[PDB]
RNA sequence: CUUCGAUGUCGGCUCUUCCUACCGUCCGCGCGCACCGGCGCGGAAGCGUCGGAUUGUUCACCCGUUCAAGGGAUCGUGAGCUGGGUUUAGACCGUCGUGAGACAGGUUAGUUUUACCCUACUGGCCCCGGGGCCAGAGCACGGCGGGCCAGUACGAGAGGAACGCCCGCCGCGGGCCGCCAGCCCCGCGGUUGCCCGGCCGGGCAGCGCCGCGCCGCCGCGCCCGGGGGCCCUGCGCUGACCGCCUCUAAGCGCGCACCCCGCCUCGCGCCCCGCCCGGCCGCGCGCCCCAGCCCCGUGCCCCGUCGCCGAGCGGCCCCCGCCCGGGGAGACCACCCGGCGCGGCGCUCCUGUACGGCGCAGAGCCCUGCGAUCGCCUGAGGGACGCGCCUGCAGAGCGCGG
RNA sequence: GAAUGGACCAACGAGGAUCCCACUGUCCCGAGCCGCGCCUCCGCGAGCCUCCAGCCUCGGGAACGGGCGAGGGCCGGCCAGC
RNA sequence: GACCGCAGCAGGACUCCGGGGUCAGCAGCCUCUAGCGCGGGAGCGAACGCGGCUCAGGGAAGUCGGCAAGCCGGCUCCGUAACCUCGGGAAAAGGAGUGGCUCUGACGGCCCGGGUCAGAACUGGAACGGACGCGGGGAUCCCGACUGUUUACUAGAAAC
């Protein structure tokens, strides 16, 4: 089906899950849960939470 | 224009929004809700694409306070479902000043504006930058 | 004086008595109209709601902002195991209303719906239909009996029994319906038409088409004692009040001098036999099939179990009817679907762009245990 | 006229019913009604009559909006509440009194007693099969816009309809949890003080605090809500009395958001079937019509008073367990299901990468020592009340009643 | 209305008003969740009240009846609420 | 723990001795010593109460009144207005920092002591008064200058 992915966590949103954001940047923001949201919406680092695939790139798990 | 699919009313009466054109008005109160029938003690409330008559906050140019303006709420915070599903929110709840007749009352809509207001009203959707 | 302002009562008074349903299961009640003129057809079948989904779908509503759009919406799939006919019934119509002309029992009654019949199967003596047993076999007994019913009846129904063997629950005895038989051109006919289908199986399939609109009947969820506020949806009073805010405050004037059955009292909410109407039937297909529930954007075989299994109900092993939107009841709950009495004119064709088959327990990406175990690899 | 060995007193909040002397919506009808809009009637009480600023306000008034009638219920509504008003004892001020004191003048501070009874109401119970059926009782969809129609009828223009269909929406009602919010029973991670010698792993601070969080419940989310019958006011039809005329006096058609039924919520009882299939009772049928009444005006007249055979119809009676364990169900019960459960293993999900070991990581310091941390083994480990299975123990009372 | 004291407010004040920023279930519009009661059991066990009796509609009556006149409902025995 | 209130009455009774840790603390929060397990227990986990938490978006629109709750708060360092009886206002308002580790300076006595105050690096999901303790703030108006006192048991006041 069509796919989106998190903003942050980078995990495809499946269709009919997840909320999408629309910074004053003009930017969408798509989030798969709350979870991925309110990491983004506290501003905490997504390359510090391993879940994330920016945290698998930077350990080079998953790139 | 055409018809409004319900969306969830995130701005009661007496919240104050921002304003998205460059009119010269900052804060905008929100009076009433334009096509409201009311029930006891119910508040009117309103969404994205709904005219709300407003009024002036003292931040704003002198001209503008003092009076009740309509004008239609165009970024909810309150998160909203549409018929595709999807769910979707904004950073600020904001509005920008128009006549029921549909006319701006200003040359710009700033920042990002709802899908919603743009297709119900004409002007709101030619002047916004981004209708995410 | 008067209310000052006007409000609406809260509540429906039609809904009263709000007691827990005495009877066991949602009963059909009122079956729907006769036609006298169509191919003959069962009116309803029984189920257990299995659970709820998401359908991508595309809607062709002409006049509508969504026409030539897509949109999701809220499935509920009714597990439904094929039911078998155990008897026939007709029904005279009489002037005191319509009343049975007898009954015909199957030659042959299986043990679930024996098991029906006793509160404790082991510890019984399983005499059930025995010297019935004997009266028939040979069979001219009950087509004597059958032909009585063709003389003496204008309604003609179906008794039918679930198989709770192929469904997940625990159920075990069988549940009894008497499915209407309705169209055919004549009584003869539709008793006729009845002993074929006698001693053999009836799937959803026959019973009702996919577009189709039908009304579920079931208990609904039981909350147990409710407060005013939550039971008739009353105001929790002004938080500065002693003795409480969470009741009515005054049920009465001084006359009349009792206390009127319209006033909100606080009792037994839920566990209410409730028909739901005109839900249309997205999809009737088997779970057998791998590709039951697959769609051409997904490419993946898609049956119709999430991954992780259905949320407190199980395999859905059998044929199921998706409705539009919700039903009565709880997962696990047997729940009648019937023919629509009243369907809504105006309603789209259903044309399902893609179904989630994401697991519903906890919040799923993977829509395939093979999807998922594809992301995690090593 | 009743009440003082006391019926708590104004207005609100809350909730429920009732009235029509009708504001809009519905149906006709008249205008000094071209359209639009107004206005006046008759029927009509289903639905709506809202959000707010001052005031204790009822009122009043003003602002908004789908533009907003008026009233009854011990001036509906205090073991329902509030105490704002009022209305005791404290205190000022103004006026009056020689004074104590007064005020139909203002100002502030000032306890809100008790239901366990009886009725009423709301649910729940008082052992008896499966499917059902219908007495009675409840009752529920209404309003508002848009798209067409059409800038068309209509009007000199300005303006400006409508039926029909199609879409929405708001209020209400009944559900539901797939999403998305909320919420966490003992899940996972962070962290502060203290204590268990430190590390690990814990406790205590009455869930120390925190960030997520499943099953479940929930609303802010979602599904759902299309109908018949007689008819009112009346509008018409054939048609008189009253050669005409005439909606009426017989006769006749249409017909209201009202009404009544349907669907729906309950349901005493009854029906059919099963296991059985046995007893008890009673003896009695034309039809229509009244301005043809087709031969009227009779008859029965004896349920014991001698009738009780049988057959035939029609009645009537007789049946139908718990405890116990779970739960989709619950105050208790009842309900629904039952050789359950316990605890494992897979699956899926929650949290966020377990202890420990390793490194030339590490700011530096100092001797191979120290070190908050960081990377790898590790989308790890830990947990689960959802699923699938048994791979282990088990699990169906000659317990009680019929 | 001028020591029946007048005007005057720095600083104070669990003194009496009005408004603003902030903040929040005060409210829209309620929802979930802990503990403890409640409920059920085991053991203990009062108080208060009490002509009698405890269903209604209307009528007449010390003008507002449970009882009286006329209807219309109603096995009896209890629980949790109210 | 036996007094006094009818009780083995969350009622009221005057002294003396007063450890550790966190801390400015005799505060709160845990503890050593010493005391000790209180007019009884089991279940269930309804309504409703009673205490306690949390709540999307809005925020007083609620109400007689922002009642109740929520905000704020420790320390250091900036930055502090009108007004004033020049003492005050003032903690005005309005901000910034705060943890752990690894160091480096200050400060005495005559190689021996203090553990407070600075200044760094480095590290951590964008965290640190991480519990606890602990002002919301402003603008006015009226009375009474003030600290005091007051109807034991419905007025704490502008009254005395």
């Amino acid at each position: 089906p069509r796919i989106e992915h998190c903003s942050f966590c980078s995990k495809p949103v499946y269709p009919g899950k997840g909320i999408c954001f629309v910074r004053n940047d003009s930017r969408v923001f798509r989030f798969c849960t709350s979870k991925c949201h309110r990491n983004f919406k506290m501003k905490r680092n997504p390359r510090k939470v391993r879940w994330t695939k920016t945290y698998r790139l930077l350990h080079n798990k998953d790139m | 224009i055409g018809n409004k699919f319900r969306i969830s009313c995130g701005l009661p009466v007496g919240a104050v929004i921002n304003c998205a054109d460059n009119s010269g008005a900052k804060s905008l109160n929100m009076i009433a809700v334009k096509n409201w029938k009311g029930h006891l003690n119910r508040f009117p409330k309103a969404s994205v694409g709904d005219m709300v008559l407003i009024t002036v906050g003292r931040d704003g140019k002198p001209e503008l306070r003092r009076k009740v303006t309509p004008a239609v709420v165009v970024r909810q915070r309150k998160v909203w479902r549409r018929k595709d599903g999807v769910w979707i929110y904004f950073q600020d709840n904001a509005g920008v000043i128009i006549n029921p007749k549909g006319e701006l009352k200003g040359s710009s809509i700033t920042g990002p504006v709802a899908k919603e207001a743009a297709d119900r009203w004409p002007k709101i959707s030619t002047t916004a930058e981004c209708v995410h | 004086s008067h209310r000052k302002f006007s409000c609406c009562r809260k509540g429906n008074l039609g809904y009263l008595p709000r007691k827990r349903c005495t009877r066991g299961r949602g009963r059909c009640k009122t079956f729907p109209p006769d036609v006298q003129g169509a191919p003959i057809h069962l009116t309803a079948f029984l189920g257990y709601k299995a659970g709820c989904t998401h359908v991508m779908r595309f809607i062709d509503h002409r006049g509508s902002n969504l026409h030539n759009r897509q949109a999701i919406d809220q499935a509920t799939i009714i597990d439904a195991p094929p039911m078998i006919c155990t008897a026939i019934i007709g029904y005279a119509k009489t002037p005191k209303g319509l009343r049975a002309v007898t009954t015909v029992w199957a030659a042959h009654i299986a043990e679930p719906a024996m098991r029906r019949f006793y509160r404790n199967y082991f510890h019984a003596e399983k005499t059930a239909f025995s010297t019935y047993m004997k009266k028939a076999a040979d069979g001219t007994y009950i087509k004597e009996q059958l032909g009585r019913l063709k003389q003496h009846a204008d309604v003609i129904r179906i008794v039918a029994h679930t198989q709770p063997a192929l469904t997940p629950l625990k159920q075990k005895k069988a549940d009894i319906m008497e499915i209407q038989v309705n169209g055919g051109a004549n009584v003869a006919e539709k008793v006729d038409y009845a002993y074929a289908l006698m001693e053999k199986p009836i799937s959803i399939k026959d019973v009702f088409s996919v577009g189709a609109q039908i009304d579920t009947i079931s208990i609904t969820r039981g909350r147990g004692f409710e407060g005013v506020v939550t039971r008739w949806g009353v105001t929790r009073l002004p938080r500065k009040t002693r003795r409480g805010n969470r009741k009515v405050a005054c049920i009465g004037a001084w006359h009349p001098a009792n206390v009127q059955y319209t006033v909100a009292r606080a009792g037994q909410m839920g566990y209410f036999h409730r028909t739901d109407t005109n839900k249309q039937v997205f999809m009737i297909d088997t779970a057998e099939n791998p590709r039951c529930c697959t769609t051409e954007f997904d490419l993946t075989d898609k049956s119709i179990n999430p991954v992780g299994g259905f949320v407190n109900y199980g395999r859905v092993q059998g044929d199921f009817i998706m409705i539009k939107g919700t039903c009565p009841g709880p997962k696990r709950r047997p729940v009648v679907m019937r023919n629509a009495l009243l369907p809504h004119r105006n309603c789209p064709p259903v044309q399902l762009q893609w179904i989630s088959t994401a697991s519903k327990f906890g919040h799923g990406i993977f829509e395939t245990v093979e999807e998922r175990r594809q992301f995690y690899a090593k």
